[PDB]
């Protein structure tokens, strides 16, 4: 009869058509997985100033130089966990692990604080000598993420990278500008009060300041963004903990 | 045989005679390698679907043929997104929700149920093969113009020497927006329609 | 492994989908009791189904599914089916489909409509209607170089019903034909060897069957008549292949046999008190005929009648002799002809110039009034086209002419 | 020869049918009576273009620097050798000349480039030229900066011609405005030419803020003219000692322009009444709400008023006839929707100081959707045998 | 009483002075065939035929029974045809006084006649055609009813004549036909006036409206407009104060009245004044030696909606009372659309001439510009004070949308109310042409 | 509902459902012959997204989420099944047939749902819901705010179209080439908001 028959061959399709795409999808998970950390791990060393081309060489450099490590920014202290893995957007995401910002805080515009952080250690040998720090914050059009490459005396940059801006090219994503991130190298975090002392200058900085950058030219809401992003995350309420701590050494 | 293949590449073009396929057509037309890989995409997509209904066409239950047919077409996207995602992960981040809309994409449906529920596998998947030249012919001529114009670049290699690199091109900032896609179909249009009036829409 | 549970979860998930689709949300508040969709008014053919789904799908049951491309929706409208019960509901975009009469009317798009209630529609059925007869040629021979009468006797004694102005549809088993293959008489044979039609052939194998009119009238009774004229490739370009079935009929012997079908036709006359008019040309001489006989002798018509014919030379008139012995035997009509090409050793060129030029400049031009009567054409195109237009300009109106398609 | 022909004599012609007594009034006067109105904002906007270039290159420059800053620009020379001079104490008519030498090669590209693709369209559709590009090609050329590139304008009335009118008939037939059109194609296309501190003012090496991007920041408080160090005053918007776009400065002229073209009855009073309704309405809310960060709530609607391209917006272009509403009931609501969408690009939306263009832009969508709004009322009053 | 706001009355020269005098002789009279709307003549008469007043002339084969007739006794001198072979004017030439003659009533007895008896009485003397009906502007069918008569005894045209003074002469005339009208109109009968006094019907069904204002105040359309809105279910019958006058003398002596009082007005005009003269008369006899040298258009009706009289249709139409003579303006002028015109006139305020009030202008037939397309600067919403959105129905009637004509309320319309958008439209459109063609659409279809 | 006004705003303006992601052109530029059918088709797709949207969303973070029904196991590849199958069953029946009060209600957009039912533009809504971390905090502030976009743009659409009828597009631009143009340009004027400062 009729009921019958679609019935069965409803059944018979569906089975098909699930082994087919179950089987696909459970195959091809931890390729994906790979193809993500290998877009993570490229940036990360292309910050850190090491070369590489190539995925054996992305892995082989990431596995031989960096460090993950989580950090507790209340005490600025690391903690014990899955570095390597951990998601930070997602524990900001969640309610649990993370907190409400308030206005006065919020000078980012970020909304939430995930309370647990992961920087990247560069080691060469078995010293370190430079900590990568995530920085994020809201520009115009879209959040901004980069990092911040630090020496180990908790107050010279040594690069910085953003590598997912989403503003208006040519005017505003001018942050990805190699000629601009040039700019960043030698500059001092901090003054000797130990405060936030990074300026993005309006109409460009001084020629041989220590502590000022110049400005997006016709972009000055973006680079309110850039100095709402480093204002809150070089101060106490971001990673001013985790930096005195470096600061003093033993890192 | 090869008549099936290539007449709808202008003869009966999905895009510029009827209005089917057009809203990832005219999404993912900012970079030339996003629109050559989703034509790719929609090649296969379509030609096995046309196979699949094809070969089941005479035990199909009338009343609910068009749930195995979404059926069919699902299942086939489903796969398609894991191969993008494992191999090809900097292209398949690009297109995002579009990979996934092909499911509703008119052409897929249209060609399953005109076509496939009365036609024999072998001619099906000819005529989907066809049918998905004649989707990427719009989509890869509108992708040339919006990336050479916007960017100075085809597939990603430099063509027009920026000003930002010292050279002497000024980008346009339209080109990478959604209106310039609307202006660039609407002209390829007009041309096709001068080069062959025989598709000109009466006036009543 | 551990993949029981993804495929699972889809399985019933998908089932789950299309027994609610099946089950219809655990409560209809529609009728829910058989309901019944009647076609053209009358118990047989009619389809019964629960409420739910499109007319379409009764329509099909019924087994004359419409055309519903697009999927339906009103994407063109060609779903429009005639419902005859009372009014309901009509989408507002069906209102553009059809004209704002018919929008009223119980014009409806059917693979729109839903059953949901007894509904009554009508639609055609049969369309066929088709009988018959196995018709046996009598003769066949040329009235002009590129015409050629036929003959054909009847089975069962009488003639196949008809109406003047029709058009009988004729049968034939093709095969290839070679111009060299049938003959020709020698006042034809003048331009047939100038020409050197002989060197053409065609090629075919597959039955062919068409539309033709005849020449004689109702009266007469187990014979029809007619005439056809040779299709033959232009001498512009004689690479154009012949025509295969006029080949076949100016080729084939007496007692073939060929079968009538379709004798109804489409157009035809009508009783109406006022004069008639009617011009002819080569092949449109036989519809002609066919009106002037039924209305003359059949009829034996009061109303006033004439008739002008359209020829190329002396070479392309016949059986003038029917329409001389119709003029003697009433007074109430006239006959003409006209040559397009007079040739010298005619010897007679009572009218000269294209059949309109003389119609107009001998009768029209100082009739009292064009617009009370009625007129009648077959011929070249040419001919149609610049007696349409010489009448419109003359201010005839449109209702008042009588065009045929196929022209003749 | 056919071109004066055609221009300045009247085609000489008789009524063939119904009334055979027709009204004085023809498009080629309308257009021409509109061309004229803007007449005193070209001339003052030339004049403070001129000023403005000469306080700020004397407040960076001075002597030999000043020199070979002069030196270097065709302008500058140009303007030297005419006759005029760049020092601090220059007169009006050296401020004139020096805005000229701006304005006028913007506005020659554009009448030349725009008049081509009318000329090509006309000749190809066997038309004849229409009257309406006089008005469009000046508007354009006044609504942009005194920097603005050549090419860029004629790719931009290239677009606002081509793209918005002349491809749906011409004069008459589209629904855009096509000067608009153009100016939003150039916003969109070359942002950095058409924004920010180092366009508006026509100084080599100068850089500065204007009226709206300072309100912005700091509130009345911010508004200081750093050319000359004093503060801008509502009587110095009022006047147009302001900078900005070429022609959009002096509410004062633009009034004064505005009025005659209104009284004439060209220009829709309707539309202007509903534009002002809704700014002072929008205005007023944003006053009485308050906030304690964004600096543009507390602007007034007399602010409002002389601030940007308002004034400009309002009295030329906003009133465009082809783009409004066809209904004197609609024209309203169409004014209303163009006063509250300014107001509230404004005040709201933090990336553009000024939202004139884009409220127009999306207003003219919309009018027809008011007409239909008021005839389908119009048709139901009818079906009730009262109308 | 009721008042119109928005019009325009035309500020053109040559006002006749409201006097009757008797007019010129006339040899030559004619049955004008392209005015009456919609209609096949089927001819009973040839050239060289003697005629006596009342006699059917031709009658209309989509319209059975209605008969057309002479205005005079004489002989059929010419018939005149156009291209395909359209007729355009019969033309009879005035000699002695043969007539039909009808039955006769007493002013008592006219209220209480039949229908029948009143339609066939006026069929048969061809006073039939006098009736319009709206929509479609044509001769009512002779078996159909209506249920509202609308008399107009109020003109507003440039240059018109004033009822009062006509009627004033036919008191009796006029009530005759009134009541004749009440007893035919089943329902009520309209006498559309100004605000001055004029003979009334003491019946019921007859009742007087008061309009004042510019022009458009006093066309049938703005009177039904505002008393009886008509549509494809209710249509309306429109005559005029001078028939109304025929068909009281008809019922009275009868005997068909032919005579008409018209205005001869104009620029070009020497003694602008009110003549007697015959319906259907012969322009180029009547206007001999009246007018000014040089060369002038001479137009049967007003400026605003006659029709121009050259060659075979120089004769005075049926349902015009008026002749307009101006000048022809064809002359080029440097620079004249920018001149600040002090004698031009606009109803913008972009010339001069708005400035000095009661200024009257010796206006031509040029047209001020070329052809262009709309630009609405919202001329059409001063001129029409109907409740329509004037507009959106032009630009409907442009674009040939018949359905949504309709819709817009095109079926109340005629020629002659869109004559003041004609008028002020800046691209020059010719509105009664468009209106024509969509209302034969929307006929030709059912 | 409110969660923040500024995800509304961008929303209907910048990122337009129709406009800016060229969501459901097929039927986008085809019923806007006539403003009578596209605001109901408008009204019901409003109507479709805001209930559909949030119900997706409670199904994958039940469901299709990782985790969530077992720990270790992850049923996300089975989204575009789940999205589509529940988009065709909520409305198929669940509407269609569902809506039997309101007779008056049905026959006003009842009508124009079985169109809509595998649109582009839904799935399209849901597929951004999910790729885009939102909530039933959210709930309905993103769909709702579409679907309103949705239906502005498409009526806005049909009246701009009914006041063409007086252009006189060049033969080979007449049709979809012109109503590109008109798309284009709708979309440039509906580019004027990005953002709300509170
Ligand atoms: C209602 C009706 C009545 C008819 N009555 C008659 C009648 O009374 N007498 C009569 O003789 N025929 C009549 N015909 C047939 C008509 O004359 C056809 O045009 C003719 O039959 C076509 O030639 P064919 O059938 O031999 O060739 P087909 O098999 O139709 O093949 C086409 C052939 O015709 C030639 N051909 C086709 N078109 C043209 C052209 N435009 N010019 C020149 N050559 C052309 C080609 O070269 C080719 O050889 C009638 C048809 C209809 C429908
Ligand atoms: C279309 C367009 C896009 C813009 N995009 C950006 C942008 O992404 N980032 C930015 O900082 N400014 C951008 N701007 C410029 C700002 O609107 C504003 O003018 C500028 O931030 C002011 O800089 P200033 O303070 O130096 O004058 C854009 C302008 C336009 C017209
Ligand atoms: C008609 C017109 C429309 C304008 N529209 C805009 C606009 O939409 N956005 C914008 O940023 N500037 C626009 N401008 C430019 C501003 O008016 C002004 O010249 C510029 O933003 C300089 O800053 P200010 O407005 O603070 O003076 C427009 C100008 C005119 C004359
Ligand atoms: C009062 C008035 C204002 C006008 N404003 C504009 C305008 O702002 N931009 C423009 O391109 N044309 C303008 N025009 C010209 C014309 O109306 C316009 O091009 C139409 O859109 C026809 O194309 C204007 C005309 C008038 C009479
Ligand atoms: S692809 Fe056709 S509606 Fe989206
Ligand atoms: S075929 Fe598309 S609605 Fe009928
Ligand atoms: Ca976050």
């Amino acid at each position: 009869d009729s009921i019958k028959k679609t019935l069965f061959v409803v059944i018979a399709l569906s089975l098909v058509c699930s082994i087919i795409v179950s089987a696909a999808a459970v195959g091809l998970r931890d390729k994906q997985k790979e193809n993500a950390a290998l877009d993570k791990q490229s940036k990360i060393l292309q910050v850190a100033g090491i070369e590489a081309k190539g995925s054996k060489q992305i892995v082989e450099l990431f596995n031989k130089s960096i460090e993950p490590r989580l950090v507790d920014f209340n005490t600025g202290d690391f903690v014990e966990g899955d570095a390597a893995n951990y998601d930070q957007r997602k524990a900001a995401k969640e309610a649990s692990e993370s907190i409400k910002l308030t206005a006065e805080q919020d000078k980012a515009k970020i909304q939430r604080r995930a309370n647990v952080g992961v920087v990247y250690l560069v080691k060469d040998g078995d010293k370190t000598s430079k900590v990568i720090l995530p920085v994020h914050g809201n520009g115009l059009w879209s959040m901004m993420y980069a990092f911040v490459a630090v020496e180990t005396d908790g107050n010279t940059v040594s690069g910085l990278t953003y590598y997912e801006q989403g503003e208006t090219p040519g005017l505003g994503g001018e942050v990805e500008n190699p000629a601009w991130r040039a700019q960043w190298v030698g500059k001092k975090l901090f003054d000797e009060n130990h405060k936030p002392a990074i300026k993005i200058v309006k109409g460009g900085a001084p020629q041989g300041s220590e502590h000022g950058v110049d400005g997006l030219s016709g972009a000055t809401l973006t680079s309110n963004g850039v100095q709402n992003t480093f204002d809150f995350w070089l101060g106490d309420m971001g990673f001013g903990p985790f930096l005195t701590k470096v600061r003093d050494g033993g890192l | 045989l090869k008549k099936s293949v290539l007449a709808p590449v202008l003869d009966n073009n999905p895009i510029a005679l009827q209005v089917l396929g057009v809203c990832s057509a005219l999404a993912v037309t900012t970079k030339l390698e996003t629109a050559f890989v989703m034509t790719l995409a929609v090649m296969f997509v379509t030609a096995l679907s046309n196979f699949f209904v094809s070969l089941i066409r005479n035990h199909i239950p009338n009343s609910v043929r068009i749930i195995v047919q979404m059926a069919i077409i699902a299942s086939l996207v489903i796969v398609v997104d894991q191969i993008l995602k494992a191999y090809l992960y900097d292209i398949s981040k690009q297109l995002s929700v579009f990979v996934g809309l092909i499911i509703t994409n008119c052409i897929v449906m249209g060609r399953a149920e005109a076509f496939a529920m009365k036609s024999e596998p072998i001619p099906s998947f000819i005529d989907g093969i066809g049918n998905g030249l004649g989707y990427g012919f719009v989509l890869m001529t509108v992708g040339f113009f919006r990336e050479l114009l916007g960017s100075g670049k085809l597939f990603g290699l430099e063509v027009l020497p920026l000003i930002s690199n010292g050279g002497w091109y000024q980008p346009n900032g339209l080109m990478l927006l959604a209106p310039s896609a609307f202006f660039l179909i609407g002209f390829m249009i007009w041309a096709i329609r001068t080069f062959k009036p025989e598709q000109v829409e009466a006036k009543e | 492994m551990s993949t029981i549970i993804f495929g699972v979860v889809m399985f019933t998930l998908i089932i789950l989908a299309l027994v609610l689709v099946i089950l219809f949300a655990k409560s209809k508040l529609v009728p829910t009791g058989d309901i019944t969709i009647s076609i053209n008014g009358d118990p047989e053919k009619a389809i019964v189904t629960q409420p739910g789904g499109k007319l379409l799908t009764a329509l099909a049951g019924a087994g004359v599914f419409v055309s519903s491309a697009c999927g339906g929706g009103g994407s063109c409208g060609q779903c429009r089916v005639k419902i005859k019960s009372g009014g309901g509901d009509i989408l507002p975009t069906e209102l553009d489909h059809i004209s704002k009469g018919e929008a009223r009317e119980g014009e409806r798009l059917a693979c729109q409509v839903a059953v949901k209630a007894d509904m009554d529609l009508e639609l055609p059925e049969e369309i066929f209607g088709v009988k018959k007869w196995e018709c046996t040629v009598i003769s066949n021979d040329n009235k002009a170089t590129f015409i050629k009468e036929l003959k054909l006797a009847i089975p069962d004694g009488e003639s196949v019903p008809f109406r003047a102005g029709g058009y009988i549809q004729i049968e034939a088993p093709a095969h290839h034909v070679k111009y060299a293959d049938f003959d020709v008489p020698e006042k034809y044979r003048g331009d047939w060897d100038k020409f050197n039609l002989f060197r053409y052939e065609s090629k075919v194998d597959e039955p062919i069957i068409r539309a033709y009119s005849m020449a004689n009238y109702p009266e007469e009774f187990g014979i029809i008549m007619l005439n056809v004229r040779i299709a033959t490739p232009p001498p512009n370009n004689p690479n154009v292949p012949p025509g295969q079935m006029s080949s076949y009929i100016w080729s084939l012997k007496a007692g073939d046999k060929c079968t009538i079908s379709g004798p109804f036709g489409e157009f035809f006359a009508k009783d109406t008190d006022a004069e008639m008019v009617f011009i002819g040309g080569g092949a449109g001489m036989a519809p002609m005929r066919s009106h002037i006989f039924d209305q003359l002798k059949r009829l034996k018509s009061k109303r006033k009648m004439s008739y002008w014919y359209g020829a190329r030379s002396k070479r392309e008139m016949f059986y003038v002799e029917d329409f001389d012995g119709l003029a003697a035997e009433n007074d109430n009509f006239v006959w003409h002809c006209a040559l397009s090409d007079p040739q010298p050793e005619d010897n007679w060129t009572g009218y000269t110039g294209f059949i309109h030029n003389v119609l107009y400049e001998n009768y029209l031009k100082d009739h009292e009034a064009p617009e009370d009567c009625e007129y009648y054409m077959c011929g070249p195109p040419m001919m149609n086209a610049a007696v349409i237009n010489m009448l419109k300009n003359l201010g005839v109106e449109e209702e008042n002419i009588l065009l045929d398609d196929f022209g003749g | 020869y056919e071109a004066a022909a055609t221009l300045f004599y009247t085609p000489g012609l008789v009524t063939k049918r119904s009334s055979h007594v027709r009204d004085s009034v023809d498009l080629k006067r309308i257009m021409i009576m509109v061309w004229l109105a803007v007449f005193p904002a070209m001339f003052w906007g030339m004049y403070n273009a001129g000023g403005q270039a000469i306080a700020a290159l004397n407040h960076l420059y001075s002597g030999d620097q000043l020199a070979a800053i002069v030196a270097g620009n065709w302008h500058y020379w140009l303007t030297e050798m005419l006759g005029g001079t760049m020092s601090s104490d220059a007169g009006w008519g050296s401020k004139m000349l020096l805005g000229a030498t701006y304005f006028l090669p913007i506005y020659a590209t554009v009448f030349i480039v725009g008049g081509f693709w009318e000329v090509l369209f006309c000749m190809v559709r066997k038309h004849e030229v229409n009257e309406g590009f006089f008005v469009t090609s000046i508007l354009f050329a006044l609504i942009v900066p005194p920097t603005l590139p050549l090419w860029q304008a004629a790719l931009g009335i290239t677009f606002g011609v081509v793209v918005a009118k002349e491809v749906f008939g011409g004069t008459g037939r589209n629904f855009l405005n096509p000067a608009l059109a153009g100016r939003a194609f150039l916003f969109f296309a070359y942002p950095a030419q058409i924004s920010g501190d180092l366009v508006w003012t026509a100084a080599d090496g100068y850089s500065g803020a204007t009226a709206l991007s300072q309100w912005a920041q700091g509130g009345a408080g911010a508004l200081i003219n750093n050319a000359t160090g004093q503060t801008i005053t509502w009587m110095d918007a009022f006047i147009g000692n302001i900078p900005g776009s070429i022609g959009e400065v002096s509410t004062l002229a633009l009034m004064i322009g505005a009025a005659f073209i209104v009284y004439m009855g060209i220009a829709s009073w309707r539309i202007i009444g509903g534009v002002m309704i809704g700014m002072i309405l929008l205005s007023t809310l944003f006053n009485v709400i308050g906030s304690d960060t964004n600096a543009m709530f507390n602007m007034p609607w007399h602010w409002h008023l002389v601030l940007g391209g308002f004034a400009f917006g309002m009295f030329f272009m906003a009133t465009d006839p082809v783009s409004a509403s066809f209904t004197n009931s609609g024209k309203w609501a169409y004014g209303i929707l163009i006063g509250v969408m300014c107001v509230l690009i404004r005040v709201v939306n933090p990336a553009y100081p000024e939202g004139m263009m884009l409220a127009i832009l999306f207003a003219n969508l919309f009018a027809p959707l008011f007409d239909h709004v008021v005839v389908e009322r119009n048709i139901k009053r009818r079906l009730a045998r009262y109308g | 009483m009721i008042t119109i706001k928005k019009g325009l009355d035309l500020p053109i020269a040559g006002t006749p002075s409201q006097v009757i005098s008797d007019g010129k002789a006339i040899k030559k009279v004619a049955l004008l065939g392209e005015e009456y709307v919609g209609m096949r003549p089927t001819m009973h008469v040839r050239v060289g035929d003697e005629v006596k007043k009342a006699q059917i002339l031709f009658e209309d084969k989509k319209n059975p029974g209605v008969k057309f007739t002479s205005p005079v006794s004489g002989k059929v001198v010419e018939i005149n045809r156009g291209a395909k072979r359209v007729l355009q004017s019969v033309v009879i030439e005035v000699a002695g006084d043969d007539q039909v003659t009808f039955d006769k009533f007493e002013a008592n007895q006219l209220a209480s006649l039949n229908r029948d008896a009143i339609k066939t009485q006026l069929v048969e003397s061809g006073l039939w055609t006098a009736f319009r009906t709206r929509p479609f502007s044509k001769v009512p069918a002779i078996d159909s009813t209506s249920e509202a008569i609308f008399v107009t005894a109020m003109d507003t045209n440039p240059l018109a004549a004033e009822p009062t003074v006509v009627i004033n002469e036919q008191s009796e005339a006029f009530v005759a036909g009134l009541d004749v009208l009440s007893a035919l109109t089943t329902g009520k009968v309209y006498v559309c006036k100004k605000g001055t006094s004029l003979p009334r019907s003491q019946q019921p069904n007859v009742e007087e409206h008061v309009f004042d204002g510019p022009h458009p105040a006093g066309l049938a359309g703005t009177h039904m407009h505002f008393l009886y809105p008509v549509s494809a279910d209710h249509v309306a019958w429109s005559i005029n104060y001078q028939d109304v006058i025929a068909v009281g003398q008809l019922f009275l002596t009868g005997e068909l009245y032919t005579q008409r009082v018209v205005s001869l007005a104009g620029p070009v005009v020497n003694k602008p004044r009110l003549v007697r003269t015959v319906m259907g008369a012969s322009l180029e006899q009547l206007v001999d030696s009246e007018i000014m040298p040089g060369e002038v258009r001479i137009i049967s009706g007003s400026v605003l909606s006659g029709t121009k009289a050259t060659g075979p249709h120089a004769y005075l139409g049926r349902y015009h009372l008026q002749v307009s003579v101006l000048r022809e303006g064809r002359d080029k002028e440097l620079f004249g659309w920018a001149m600040p015109g002090k004698n031009k006139f606009s109803v913008t305020r972009s010339f001069l001439g708005h400035l000095f009030k009661g200024q009257v202008y010796n206006m031509t037939t040029t047209t001020n510009g070329s052809d262009r397309s709309m630009v609405p600067i919202g001329n059409y919403e001063k001129v029409m004070p109907l409740d329509m959105e004037p507009t959106l129905l032009l630009r409907d009637l442009c674009a040939g949308d018949s359905d949504s004509a309709v819709r817009l309320g095109a079926l109340e319309l005629d020629e002659e109310d869109l004559a003041l958008c004609t008028f002020v439209c800046p691209g020059k459109y010719e509105y009664g042409q468009l209106l024509r063609e969509c209302l034969d659409k929307i006929e030709k279809e059912g | 509902m409110e969660h923040y006004i500024s995800l509304l705003v961008k929303s209907i303006f910048i990122e337009n459902m129709a406009l800016s992601f060229f969501l459901g052109m097929c039927t986008f530029l085809a019923v806007s012959k006539k403003v009578k059918t596209s605001f109901g088709l408008g009204i019901a797709v409003i109507v479709v997204l805001t209930i559909s949207v949030p119900v997706n969303n409670l199904v994958y973070n039940l469901v299709l989420k990782p985790d969530a029904l077992v720990e270790g196991v992850d049923l996300s590849f089975l989204n575009f099944i789940t999205f589509i199958g529940v988009i065709a069953a909520l409305v198929q029946i669940l509407e269609m047939i569902l809506d039997r009060f309101f007779p008056p209600l049905y026959n006003a957009l009842g009508i124009f749902l079985p169109l809509i039912t595998v649109n582009c533009a839904i799935f399209g809504g849901v597929s951004f819901m999910v790729q885009r971390d939102y909530s039933f905090a959210e709930s309905v502030v993103y769909g709702f705010g579409s679907g309103v976009g949705w239906m502005l743009a498409i009526v806005a659409l049909a009246g701009i179209r009914e006041k063409m009828k007086y252009s006189d597009v060049p033969p080979g631009l007449r049709g979809l080439g012109i109503t590109f143009i008109t798309a284009g340009l709708m979309a440039l004027g509906f580019m004027s908001f990005s953002g709300v400062q509170l």
